[PDB]
């Protein structure tokens, strides 16, 4: 049960194959629910499932 | 006077979202295409913000060092500055005064009119030094202030050559002032440089990222 | 012989079959573009609430 700068939420993270803009927090889906994040005190990537 | 049909280039990253192969809608306030520019060149009258300006200096150019901002350029309504010092760059969210043409053994230190008054301060790298063809979008949206760069090398000097380019989000910059009206900075070195400004409204894109989840191409409403 | 050369390289009668999954397809599809609605509230997702 994750909380990323305040948004809470429930899945299984991983580590990203995806390449990030450098400038960012969230990738969002067609269904507006978040799928990838950005660490608010790391620079690591992760893959929301 | 002298309208430069700007063709194509303008488009920017609206912010989160990093997404691949996908074709996707938004909806911000956009730089129309096949639009027309006041061509400028020695001589730099003032400009207005009017909701977003797309600054594009020239290739083969060395003179424009940086920008003094504001609403009224006095000493009443905070005002914003920047100065590349060939190794760093000094951003002033300090309060200025009034110079009709400030520029910069090579010397330097006329521009400056005031430094009473400061309200914030930034320090980072500087941006770079047939060039590699300067880029800039401005906007201010109840705060947050946004640099924008994709410098890239051609040939045709003044006119602007077709392709593609995104703008790509550099410093975000929460401040809270008012923008209506502004001038760049120059060198005047014992000088007629060409720079362009774009301007948004809430037009309607198409936008397209790549398997990398870059944009290659993109589309707008009201062209056709 | 014809037979596979008509429907060779594209035939206009593939049609009616092609599209069933296609307008199924974004008749999902838009009903995933309804997670991210807002309908008046301040959001999309639970969690922000
Ligand atoms: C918070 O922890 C992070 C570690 O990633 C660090 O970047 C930041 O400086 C720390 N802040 C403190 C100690 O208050
Ligand atoms: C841009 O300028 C050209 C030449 O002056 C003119 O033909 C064209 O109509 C202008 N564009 C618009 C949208 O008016
Ligand atoms: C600077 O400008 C602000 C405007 O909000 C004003 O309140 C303040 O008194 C000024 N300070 C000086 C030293 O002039
Ligand atoms: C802008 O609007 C007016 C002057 O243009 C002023 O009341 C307001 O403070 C400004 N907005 C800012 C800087 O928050
Ligand atoms: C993505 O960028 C890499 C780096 O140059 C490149 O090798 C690759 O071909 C690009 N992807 C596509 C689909 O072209």
């Amino acid at each position: 049960n994750f909380n990323f700068n305040g948004l809470t939420g429930t899945g299984v993270l991983t580590e990203s194959n995806k390449k990030f803009l450098p400038f960012q927090q969230f990738g969002r889906d067609i269904a507006d629910t978040t799928d990838a994040v950005r660490d608010p005190q790391t620079l690591e990537i992760l893959d929301i499932t | 006077p002298a309208y430069t049909n700007s063709f194509t280039r303008g488009v920017y990253y609206p912010d989160k979202v990093f997404r691949s192969s996908v074709l996707h809608s938004t909806q911000d306030l956009f730089l129309p295409f096949f639009s027309n520019v006041t061509w400028f060149h020695f001589d730099n009258p003032v400009l207005p913000f009017n909701d977003g300006v797309y600054f594009a200096s020239t290739e083969k150019s060395n003179i424009i060092r940086g920008w003094i901002f504001g609403t009224t350029l006095d000493s009443k309504t905070q005002s914003l500055l920047i100065v590349n010092n060939a190794t760093n760059v000094v951003i002033k969210v300090c309060e200025f005064q009034f110079c009709n043409d400030p520029f910069l053994m090579e010397s330097e230190f006329r521009v400056y009119s005031s430094a009473n008054n400061c309200t914030f301060e930034y320090v980072s790298q500087p941006f770079l030094m047939f060039k590699n063809l300067r880029e800039f979008v401005f906007k201010n949206i109840d705060g947050y202030f946004k640099i924008y760069s994709k410098h890239t090398p051609i040939n045709l000097v003044r006119d602007l050559p077709q392709g593609f380019s995104a703008l790509e989000p550099l410093v975000d910059l929460p401040i809270g002032i008012n923008i209506t009206r502004f001038q760049t900075l120059l060198a005047l070195h014992r000088g007629a440089a060409a720079y362009y400004v774009g301007y948004l409204q809430p037009r309607t894109f198409l936008l397209k990222y790549n398997e990398n989840g870059t944009i290659t191409d993109a589309v707008d409403c009201a062209l056709d | 012989g014809k037979i596979q050369d008509s429907l060779s390289s594209t035939a206009s009668a593939l049609g009616k079959l092609q599209d069933v999954v296609n307008q199924n397809a974004q008749a999902l599809n838009t009903l995933v573009k309804q997670l991210s609605s807002n309908f008046g509230a301040i959001s999309s997702v639970l969690n922000d609430i």
